[PDB]
């Protein structure tokens, strides 16, 4: 009923209203442990954005090396191990760098998904509406991505083919 | 006091549904579980047994957009999960089915949702309650039907080897 | 609700709501039949064919599950008649 | 396992001469009753105890199902 998701299904009660890309989908009402629904949207959102920053590189590492030698591994699952392991240290350090400010930030804040991060000032004018379209655009495109990563994953793991 | 069964009385939980409720139940089912939970469960049997027996029919007439397809929809079950495709459609439906468990949970604990309800009327087909409910009376009366043809084809189609006559 | 009991037999709310509405008289014979044909797939898994791996049988496993049940379907089959079910 | 032929599993169980950790004299089966000791390593089978485990885990995920939860069962 109130699930547009599940059109027949009742959404639990933490789902409605605000929370852009609240289509009622919770059928086995997770919402209903959790205090609020700030911490799972900010892990739903940073899931998103990686998952969508692993498509991209997936298929640019498909299609685009780097000049290096040790980067003109085509498979993305076989340059996880040829990769030389300075290389994704440093990449894991840079993360974890961004991570641990963020620590601190998420099981507080109102809107830990809000990192501050809009470098062109995209948001910087735009409506209400035209904010939370944004959510609603950044959040579907995000989920997609997850479904695409996992199958993506999945599909060079089980046949060895990494893209189509 | 039963419509369908004039010896025996009426069913006691069978009043009226606009499912079809002619007062069939002889053993007394209707008292043993909740009617609703045993509508939905008619429903489902309906609707399969529907695209079951349509798809026996059609898959030993005209099946074959491939190699694999080459079946008589009697081998067609152990050739097509040797082939894989079984093995999606049963995903998807555990899928379906699981997220059905909570909609028949949902009811029978409260909220509005009439058995074998999922609102999936894309093309509206049904426009108000009186074509609702004449269309659900002919849904269940046609899947009555399919159950029983389909306990029929495969019935016949083991005990012989044949085609649409069966 | 008030599952506890003090009297002859407990309530029939202590059969769930799918046995609390069966008849003793469906109940009995159910569970007689059950026991009877628990006991043969028992017997016939086993004791009077000796087991192998080549020999299971699920209908008689399924089977030799209805002994252990029988006894919950006549227990179950008491508390109806007691109470006037 | 999706067929049904269970017993395939136990099929061609290690043998008497089988030397632990070595290909000589072992078999294919995952699931068996054997009983007793490895003739050799003079312990329980490796077949038997993932068996054991496997009986154990339906057992256990079956009397899991009990006590009941937000779907009124
Ligand atoms: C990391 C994954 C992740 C996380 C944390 C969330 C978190 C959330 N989603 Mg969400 N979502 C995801 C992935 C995720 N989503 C994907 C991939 C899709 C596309 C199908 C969606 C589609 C979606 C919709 C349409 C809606 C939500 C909503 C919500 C919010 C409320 C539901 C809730 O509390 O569940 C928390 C969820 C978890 C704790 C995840 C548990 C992990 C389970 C067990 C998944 C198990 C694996 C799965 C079955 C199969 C994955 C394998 C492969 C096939 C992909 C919450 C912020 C609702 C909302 O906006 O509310 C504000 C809403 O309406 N989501
Ligand atoms: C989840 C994010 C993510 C992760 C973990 C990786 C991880 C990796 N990438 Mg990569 N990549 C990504 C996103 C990501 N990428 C995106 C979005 C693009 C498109 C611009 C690329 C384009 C790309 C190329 C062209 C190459 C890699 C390569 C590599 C591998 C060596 C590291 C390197 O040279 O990076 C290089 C990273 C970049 C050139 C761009 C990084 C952009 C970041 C994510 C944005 C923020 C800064 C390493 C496994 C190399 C490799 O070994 O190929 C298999 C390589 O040649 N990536
Ligand atoms: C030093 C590195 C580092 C650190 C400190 C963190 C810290 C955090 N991450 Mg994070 N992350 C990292 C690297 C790191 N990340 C990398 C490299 C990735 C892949 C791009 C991610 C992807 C990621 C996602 C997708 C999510 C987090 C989340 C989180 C938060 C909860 C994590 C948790 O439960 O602890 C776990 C404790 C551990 C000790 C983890 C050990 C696990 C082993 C080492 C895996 C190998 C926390 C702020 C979650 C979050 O913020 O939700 C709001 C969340 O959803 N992270
Ligand atoms: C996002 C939607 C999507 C799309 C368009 C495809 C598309 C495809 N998948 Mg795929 N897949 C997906 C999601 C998706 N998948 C997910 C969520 C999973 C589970 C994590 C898989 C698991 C999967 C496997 C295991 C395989 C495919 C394969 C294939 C190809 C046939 C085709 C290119 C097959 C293929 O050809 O691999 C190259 C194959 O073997 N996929
Ligand atoms: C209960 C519903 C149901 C189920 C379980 C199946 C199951 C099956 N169908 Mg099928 N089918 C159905 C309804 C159903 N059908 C309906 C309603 C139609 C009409 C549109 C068809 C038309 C159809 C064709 C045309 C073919 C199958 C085939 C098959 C087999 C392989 C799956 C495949 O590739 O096609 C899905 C499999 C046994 C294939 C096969 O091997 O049959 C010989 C095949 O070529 N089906
Ligand atoms: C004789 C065939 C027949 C008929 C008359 C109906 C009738 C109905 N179905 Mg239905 N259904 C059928 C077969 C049929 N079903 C089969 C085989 C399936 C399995 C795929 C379903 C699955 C299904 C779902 C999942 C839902 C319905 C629903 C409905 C109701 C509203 C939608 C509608 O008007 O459909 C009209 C259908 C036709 C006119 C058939 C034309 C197709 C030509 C081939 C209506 C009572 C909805 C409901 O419960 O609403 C109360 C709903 O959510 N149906
Ligand atoms: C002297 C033995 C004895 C007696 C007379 C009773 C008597 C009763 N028990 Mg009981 N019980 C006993 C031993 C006994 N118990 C033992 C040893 C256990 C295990 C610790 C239980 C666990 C148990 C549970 C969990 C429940 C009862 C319930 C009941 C009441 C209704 C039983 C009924 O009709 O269920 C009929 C049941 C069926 C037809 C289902 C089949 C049950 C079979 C036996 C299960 C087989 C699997 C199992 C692993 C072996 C009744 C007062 C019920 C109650 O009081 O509700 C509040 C209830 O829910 N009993
Ligand atoms: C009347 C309907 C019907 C019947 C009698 C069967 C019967 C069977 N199916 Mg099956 N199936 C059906 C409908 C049906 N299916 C439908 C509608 C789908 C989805 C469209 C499937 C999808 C399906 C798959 C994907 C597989 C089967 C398999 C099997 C066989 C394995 C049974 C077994 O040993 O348990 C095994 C016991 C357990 C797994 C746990 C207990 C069995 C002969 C399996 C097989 O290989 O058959 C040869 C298999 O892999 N079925
Ligand atoms: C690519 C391909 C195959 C191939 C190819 C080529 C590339 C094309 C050509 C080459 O030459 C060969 C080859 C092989 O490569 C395509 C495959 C076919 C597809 C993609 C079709 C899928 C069939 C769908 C079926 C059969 C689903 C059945 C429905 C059920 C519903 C169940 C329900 O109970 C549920 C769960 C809820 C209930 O309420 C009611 C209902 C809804 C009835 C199952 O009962
Ligand atoms: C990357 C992306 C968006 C990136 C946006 C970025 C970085 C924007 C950053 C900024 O805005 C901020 C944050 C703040 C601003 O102030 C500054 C900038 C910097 C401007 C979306 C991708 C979104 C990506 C999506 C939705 C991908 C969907 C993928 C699908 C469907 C793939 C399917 C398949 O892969 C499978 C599954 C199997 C294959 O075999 C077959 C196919 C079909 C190829």
């Amino acid at each position: 009923a109130q699930s547009k998701a599940l059109p027949f299904l009742k959404a639990p009660a933490k789902l409605d209203g605000s929370l852009a890309g609240d289509f009622g989908f919770d059928p086995m009402g997770i919402s209903d442990q959790v205090a609020n629904l700030k911490y799972v949207r900010a892990a739903e959102l940073k899931h998103c954005r990686v998952a969508m920053l692993g498509f991209l590189g997936w298929v640019v590492q498909q299609y685009v090396h780097l000049p290096g030698e040790i980067y003109a591994e085509s498979n993305p699952l076989k340059a996880l191990t040829s990769v030389p392991l300075l290389s994704q240290i440093q990449i894991f350090l840079f993360i974890g760098a961004i991570e641990l400010a963020t620590l601190d930030q998420t099981y507080t804040a109102d809107k830990p998904w809000d990192l501050g991060f809009d470098p062109l000032n995209f948001s910087k004018g735009k409506s209400e509406q035209q904010m939370k379209d944004l959510e609603v655009k950044e959040l579907k495109n995000g989920r997609v991505a997850m479904i695409a990563i996992m199958g993506l994953i999945a599909q060079t793991l089980y046949t060895g083919v990494p893209l189509f | 006091k039963s419509k369908a069964v004039p010896f025996l009385p009426r069913p006691a939980a069978l009043d009226g549904s606009v499912v079809g409720d002619v007062g069939f139940d002889p053993v007394g089912f209707t008292s043993w579980l909740p009617l609703s939970y045993l509508q939905e469960a008619e429903i489902k049997h309906c609707r399969i047994a529907m695209l079951a027996t349509l798809g026996w029919i059609v898959a030993d007439f005209v099946h074959l957009p491939g190699a694999v397809h080459e079946v008589s929809s009697l081998a067609a079950h152990d050739v097509a999960v040797k082939s894989g495709a079984l093995a999606q459609i049963l995903i998807w439906t555990s899928i379906a089915e699981a997220i059905s468990v909570i909609a028949i949970s949902q009811m029978l604990e409260g909220s509005g949702r009439q058995p074998g309800d999922f609102k999936f009327d894309p093309l509206n087909f049904a426009k108000d309650e009186k074509s609702l409910k004449k269309m659900q009376l002919s849904e269940l009366k046609n899947g009555r039907l399919a159950m029983l043809a389909f306990s029929g084809i495969v019935t016949q189609a083991a005990l012989t080897g044949h085609a649409f006559p069966y | 609700e008030s599952t506890y009991w003090e009297g002859k037999a407990p309530p029939s709310v202590v059969l769930g709501p799918f046995l609390s509405k069966i008849p003793s008289g469906v109940l009995g014979p159910a569970s007689l039949v059950a026991l009877i044909v628990g006991s043969y797939c028992t017997h016939e898994s086993n004791i009077f064919n000796t087991l192998t791996v080549d020999t299971i049988y699920p209908a008689y496993v399924l089977g030799s599950f209805l002994t252990p049940i029988s006894w919950g379907l006549h227990v179950a089959a008491w508390i109806q008649k007691m109470n006037k079910a | 396992f999706f067929s049904g032929n269970w017993k395939a599993y136990a099929q061609n169980p290690d043998t008497a001469s089988h030397i632990f950790g070595s290909g000589e004299g072992s078999g294919t089966a995952i699931l068996t009753f054997l009983g007793g000791f490895h003739p050799q390593t003079k312990s329980l089978w490796l077949t038997d105890m993932a068996h054991h485990h496997l009986a154990i885990a339906v057992l256990f995920i079956v009397a899991g199902h009990m006590y009941r939860t937000n779907w009124l069962i």
